[PDB]
RNA sequence: GGUUGCGGCCAUAUCUACCAGAAAGCACCGUUUCCCGUCCGAUCAACUGUAGUUAAGCUGGUAAGAGCCUGACCGAGUAGUGUAGUGGGUGACCAUACGCGAAACUCAGGUGCUGCAAUCU
RNA sequence: GCAGUCAAGCGUUCAUAGCGACAUUGCUUUUUGAUUCUUCGAUGUCGGCUCUUCCUAUCAUACCGAAGCAGAAUUCGGUAA
RNA sequence: GAGAACAGAAAUCUCCAGUAGAACAAAAGGGUAAAAGCCCCCUUGAUUUUGAUUUUCAGUGUGAAUACAAACCAUGAAAGU
RNA sequence: AAAUAUGUAAGAAGUCCUUGUUACUUAAUUGAACGUGGACAUUUGAAUGAAGAGCUUUUAGUGGGCCAUUUUUGGUAAGCAGAACUGGCGAUGCGGGAUGAACCGAACGUAGAGUUAAGGUGCCGGAAUACACGCUCAUCAGACACCACAAAAGGUGUUAGUUCAUCUAGACAGCCGGACGGUGGCCAUGGAAGUCGGAAUCCGCUAAGGAGUGUGUAACAACUCACCGGCCGAAUGAACUAGCCCUGAAAAUGGAUGGCGCUCAAGCGUGUUACCUAUACUCUACCGUCAGGGUUGAUAUGAUGCCCUGACGAGUAGGCAGG
RNA sequence: GGAAUACUGCCAGCUGGGACUGAGGACUGCGACGUAAGUCAAGGAUGCUGGCAUAAUGGUUAUAUGCCGCCCGUCUUGAAACACGGACCAAGGAGUCUAACGUCUAUGCGAGUGUUUGGGUGUAAAACCCAUACGCGUAAUGAAAGUGAACGUAGGUUGGGG
RNA sequence: GAAAUUGUUGAAAGGGAAGGGCAUUUGAUCAGA
């Protein structure tokens, strides 16, 4: 007998390939696979574990969140790599020209790119370019900007939105919302 | 019925400190203290006002929030399998500087010292705390101490 | 405990700045190893005076030797033991050839006797009786009268095998 | 050591050895009904299972600690003789939080070569001499996986204290005759 | 039928079985319950040296 | 070094009984128009510093003094206690092993130290 | 409920022939309680009648010891179911 | 405790000693002596706004309490409360 | 005023120096808080360890507990009833305690070998009718903790001790002699002379004799002993202490150190060895799981593949996964 | 006075007997011996020989022998229980579907999304195609009237993968 | 044309149940080379 220090058997926790039966996100991650093996690419690493991600773990990207990271100084020439959606955002005037990375593009982020001068390539094509991520910028989408997340730890003085299927008033806002009725909350 | 009340069984715990009772000296509020100062918690009898409830005596704990008359001390308390963060508005009179601390601050300008004046003689530093070490070889002597045999002793009552 | 040997141990009283150099306190241990002989040391220092083993330390334990272990003596040998109801010293008489065996033949005929523990003993002393007539036990003075000699009467010799084909005799 | 033992004699005075630096700690009791204090001292000394073994080194801090688990542990200070059979026979080094066993010197080199250990007799040297990096060479070395002892426990019974004819506590320099048998 | 009225049984192993985890220390832990005149004039301070300190450059 | 004002620690400072105190200071002390308060100028208030005194306050000293304070290989490693055993004992309880370790008792020593400011034979 | 230990006293004298205060040690499970472990998909709930066996803390019978046992009667006790 | 007409054990007056052995609404515990007790003077902070905190605790409620902030006040010479 | 238990600290979110902001604060750049810049990286400021650390969501079962050591309340107590800390059983097999939920040992994948734990080694029954020093004889012996009971009080049974005494200037025991006088001492009583009772506790002769140790008398008288002697000639006496054994010790079907049986034990106390054997420990193999890695550089179709390395494996309720 | 021996400990001293295991499957490594060739007990067994070539080994099965083994299910702190159900066997026999939902995951598209109420069409309940709406989302807050999200490089500081 | 249950035949075992686990003897039977 030995005097466990910790849980036997215990699994890593993380994912070691995408729950996905996607052929093509198969092939992704076989290449990434055998290139964060052979390169000692940090950049390769996370992506190969990007890969991997669930659809809440890769929230879209939009192109004014690319532009903002473009903005940032000295990024102005990096390749933009999102490994997930990049969507188009209207609410951005002026998009600059960059090489932009990603899983997927909206046909509006797509066109805006390309019209703004730019290419959208794939990952494999980012590989290709650079297989130690020479010259990257990963960019992420808002994970905790999800509807799911505003009800998580929900509780007295947590302020965190209540599970509802009505809003309005007479839906929870009686007793236990105000010092009027019983008690605030 | 069960009585749980604010200061249950406290008789001998906010007891004044037997031929020590009466007005509180005046060095109990000249002493000043600043956010981050850290502060053990005893509560004055004689101070009723801004007293810290029975759980907290003997704690230490942190100042954050600097009042008139009072501190804000925080303090982990244990609850269940986790420690939650408590904030005791509590009155100079039952509180006082930490000597827990004060000693490590002349430990650290000690060992700021020493490490300048090593830099400045040679190469050494030796500046960690080691534990009691096992004491080295020796030489007693048996000159004017010749031992002395000891037996042990027959019983007896002597009652 | 075991087998004994007799040990010197002398401790010190550990030095401090104030008193250097303590009185070197030494005692005759009878235990089966030095660390059963020093944990008896320790044991009755703190008996006697004020100090323990975190305050003092273990200047020299040597073993002592029989100087004559081939000639027989008869042994005074004063204990005290822890009764069921009470302590009480005793006085004992036994003859051997060393203080060693002394003290074991001491330990057994007191846990036969009065099943005293060794954990219930203390000797007090052993000294060699060097004068016979200052024997004053029946059971030793019987084996000091001149010429002594006995037979050994109804001899049991152990048989190899398990059966017999002689009606054994138990002649002497 | 031998001629000053002497030297003190013939001057009339009495040589006192300097106090053992290392232990070696084996526990002797299995992993069963332990109460919580010295359960968590034999996890943090890694005798997590019975008949493990691992060298500490003697200050005041681990003294407690052999004080808090001596009921379960039998101890003692470890002889030349019994640190390079312990090596040698069952030495495994921890690499990559691995029990890599020490066949070779490279192996020791690649992990501890950076404190200076470049062989199975550094590694020796840094444990029986307490060396500056004595923690570094002996969490390195793997606990030790001790038999049961081959000509038994000499004792009737193990879980009083040595002291008391059992097997449990200081012993100080029988634990070689343990430790030899035992391995 | 009466039954058990209480005990503290078990209950140091169901704690420590997840362990009882310090409350995690922050960097600039929040001001809650700070005096709020203090707060204020901190709150202008702040102002003031982020100000002070977006002008430096130059 | 004395003394005063304000103090810090709050008896090593307290208490009982005696003795002494130069200089200054403090004090008792002298007076009742005014401010003020009293049954009562006793206290409190105001005035003088003059009429007088160290009698008391106060300060220091004395006492095989009471108390208090300090230390002790004094008691005592005692009481107690953490841990251990398929130890003892019918039990009550006890012993031993690895550790921690009092209180009373006894003995000896001590009897305010000190900060700022001012003043003084 | 039954049995001891001590022995102030009772017993004309005499603590213990027979008793025995104040105390104290026990045993038993034929009292009654205490508890609620078994049984509530059910162990037939008083007593008597009948019949067998067991225990001994022995009423009688056998043989004995002691007596404040002259005899007679009786009492205490032993081995004994 | 020592004294003073009626006046004594207990009306009132005076001095001495008095670490609280009294009192503080009530149960008990704690606390308090130029006070937290007694007497006197002035008063309404037993007010307004809404937050933070402690105990019970799920770190919900309620009760009770604590320290501030923004006012308006009371008292005091004032610090303050 | 402990012991145990318990709060905090042992640094880079630190320390030191200079000076920026503010409506706070101060008599006042005075301070407060937050900073710019500068300096300090071998022990960055004790030990030991760290199948990593931190975090989030969502759901199952559960919400009758019980036992053991220790602390502890009610109760006479309880296999009772109620708390504290821990370890356990529930949920757990295995070796041992004959047997048993909880005790001891040890926790469990499938096997091999070795060594052990607790417990044992006369036979059942694997293993010394081993060694060694003693103790015990029971016409109810005793024979391993939990645990399956026994007490006060006793015993020239036997053993070992403590203390005080007597003794070759003759101890104790044994047989025989004496055991007086003052004196029927004084008093209570109808009578009480040493002896139903109170006080006085004396001497002469004395080796020695008590105003009395008993028997006896209505009181006497009379035997008797303390006391001293004759004979023998060396150890003896008293009160205690605690070991084993015995008495105390009585229940119901016939029966239980587990049984047999055992007596310089096969019992009790103790010590030394040797030996036996658990699913425990060590080494190896195989299964699975988990982890860390190698390998799309081709034929080479199994990169969810092949392969290397290390560790691990108990399980009710329950969850998940692969079939 | 000079030794010896015991006891304890050490040797990278030598050597005999016994048992279990032989995992792996080109080479690679670390070594040793040798001047070097090479050889080796050095990153896991080979060599030589015999018999048999089938029921001989082995499997299955019945029985015998040694030791072990209480009746399952269930409620329960505790079951083999003198607790409950069960004489036996076959077949049937118990977390289903639906409306609306939380978490998580996959998929499509994405500031949008949802073709299928309906229309068109059809090889006819299929598949294929489609307008206007509507639902949810893109704005919140307040009881409501109502108002309604950039000082700044959509801020500053600390940490932060890349 | 199953099982429970039953007849006959054949084989085997059988001192107050039977059945089971490990291991091998014996009898029967059989696969692989
Ligand atoms: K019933
Ligand atoms: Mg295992
Ligand atoms: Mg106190
Ligand atoms: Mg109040
Ligand atoms: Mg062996
Ligand atoms: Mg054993
Ligand atoms: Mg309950
Ligand atoms: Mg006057
Ligand atoms: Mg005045
Ligand atoms: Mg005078
Ligand atoms: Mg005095
Ligand atoms: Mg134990
Ligand atoms: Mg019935
Ligand atoms: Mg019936
Ligand atoms: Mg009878
Ligand atoms: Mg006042
Ligand atoms: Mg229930
Ligand atoms: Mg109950
Ligand atoms: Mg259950
Ligand atoms: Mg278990
Ligand atoms: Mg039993
Ligand atoms: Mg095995
Ligand atoms: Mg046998
Ligand atoms: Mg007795
Ligand atoms: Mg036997
Ligand atoms: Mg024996
Ligand atoms: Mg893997
Ligand atoms: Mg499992
Ligand atoms: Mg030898
Ligand atoms: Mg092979
Ligand atoms: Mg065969
Ligand atoms: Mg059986
Ligand atoms: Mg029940
Ligand atoms: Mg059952
Ligand atoms: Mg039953
Ligand atoms: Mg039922
Ligand atoms: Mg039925
Ligand atoms: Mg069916
Ligand atoms: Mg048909
Ligand atoms: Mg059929
Ligand atoms: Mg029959």
């Amino acid at each position: 007998g030995i005097d466990h220090t910790s849980k036997q058997h215990k699994r890593s926790g993380h994912r070691t390939a995408p729950k996905s039966d996607n052929v093509y996100l198969k092939l992704l991650v076989k290449l990434y696979t055998f290139l964060a093996r052979r390169t000692d690419a940090p950049f390769n690493k996370v992506v190969l574990k990007a890969l991997f991600l669930s659809k809440i773990n890769r929230p879209p990207v939009s192109v004014s969140r690319i532009a903002r990271a473009l903005k940032q100084e000295g990024a102005a020439n990096k390749t933009v790599v999102v490994v997930g959606t990049v969507t188009d955002d209207a609410r951005i005037f002026e998009f600059p020209k960059t090489t932009v990375a990603a899983l997927r593009f909206t046909a509006g982020a797509r066109a805006k790119i390309v019209k703004a001068g730019g290419e959208c390539i794939t990952l494999d094509q980012l590989a290709v370019r650079a297989p130690k991520g020479q010259n990257t910028l990963i960019l992420r989408g808002p994970r905790n900007s999800r509807e799911a997340v505003r009800h998580f730890g929900m509780g007295p003085h947590k302020g965190k939105a209540p599970r509802i299927l009505s809003t309005g008033r007479k839906f929870e806002r009686a007793r236990g919302r105000r010092r009027s009725k019983g008690f605030k909350v | 019925g069960k009585s749980h009340g604010y200061r249950s069984r406290t008789r001998y715990m906010f007891q004044r400190d037997f031929r020590k009772h009466g007005a509180v000296h005046l060095s109990t509020y000249l002493k000043v203290y600043k956010v981050g100062d850290i502060v053990d918690i005893k509560a004055n009898g004689s101070i009723q006002k801004g007293m810290p409830h029975k759980f907290y005596q003997g704690k230490t704990g942190v100042v954050y929030n600097v009042t008139k008359s009072s501190v804000g001390v925080i303090i982990n308390k244990m609850v269940g399998n986790r420690y939650l963060e408590k904030r005791l508005n509590l009155r100079v009179e039952h509180i006082k500087h930490s000597k827990c601390r004060q000693e490590f601050l002349e430990r650290v300008k000690a060992n700021a010292a020493k490490r300048a004046e090593a830099k400045a003689q040679g190469v050494a530093v030796q500046l960690k705390r080691q534990p009691a070490q096992p004491r080295e070889s020796r030489i007693v002597s048996t000159e004017g101490n010749v031992p002395q045999t000891l037996a042990p002793v027959p019983y007896e009552t002597f009652i | 405990m075991a087998h004994f040997k007799e040990y010197q141990v002398i401790g010190r009283r550990l030095p401090t700045e104030s008193v250097p150099e303590p009185k070197l306190f030494r005692m005759r241990i009878f235990a089966s190893n030095e660390v059963i002989a020093k944990s008896r040391y320790w044991y009755f220092l703190q008996k006697l005076h004020k100090v323990k083993k975190a305050s003092g330390e273990i200047v020299s334990i040597n073993q002592i030797n029989e100087a004559h272990p081939t000639k027989v003596k008869n042994f005074g040998v004063w204990v005290r033991y822890d009764s069921r109801s009470g302590t009480h010293n005793m006085y004992k008489e036994i003859r051997d050839v060393s203080r060693v065996a002394a003290v074991e033949t001491l330990y057994q005929d007191m846990a036969a006797r009065h099943r005293a523990r060794f954990r219930s003993i203390h000797i007090l002393k052993v000294a060699e009786i060097e004068k016979t007539a200052d024997v004053k036990r029946q059971y030793v003075k019987q084996f000091l009268t001149k010429d002594l000699k006995f037979p050994l009467p109804h001899r049991v010799q152990k048989s190899t095998k398990t059966f017999s084909y002689k009606r054994p005799s138990t002649f002497y | 050591i031998i001629q000053a033992k002497r030297d003190a004699k013939a001057a009339g005075s009495y040589y006192v050895e300097a106090q053992h630096k290392l232990v070696f700690v084996v526990r002797i009791k299995g992993i069963n009904k332990i109460p919580p204090k010295p359960r968590k001292v034999l996890q943090l000394l890694r005798l997590t299972r019975i008949n493990s073994g691992t060298f500490v080194k003697v200050t005041k801090a681990t003294l407690e600690l052999l004080k808090l688990i001596e009921p379960y542990v039998a101890y003692g200070y470890p002889s030349y003789s019994t640190i390079r059979q312990l090596v040698y026979k069952r030495g495994f080094g921890k690499i990559n939080k691995q029990r890599v066993p020490l066949s070779d010197n490279a192996i020791i080199e690649a992990n501890l070569g950076k404190y200076g250990i470049l062989s199975i007799d550094d590694l020796i040297h840094e444990i029986i001499t307490v060396g500056p990096h004595f923690k570094q060479a002996n969490n390195f070395l793997w606990p030790f996986k001790l038999s049961n002892p081959s000509g038994g426990w000499g004792v009737p019974r193990k879980f009083k204290h040595f002291i008391q004819g059992g097997s449990f506590g200081n012993r100080e320099e029988f634990i070689n005759k343990l430790v030899k048998s035992m391995n | 039928a009466k039954s058990k009225n209480h005990t503290a049984h078990n209950q140091t192993r169901k704690a420590h079985r997840n362990g009882i985890k310090k409350p995690k220390t922050y960097k600039y832990p929040s001001l809650k319950g700070v005096d709020p005149k203090f707060r204020r004039n901190h709150k202008h301070a702040l102002h003031g040296t982020a100000k002070a300190l977006a002008a430096a450059k130059k």
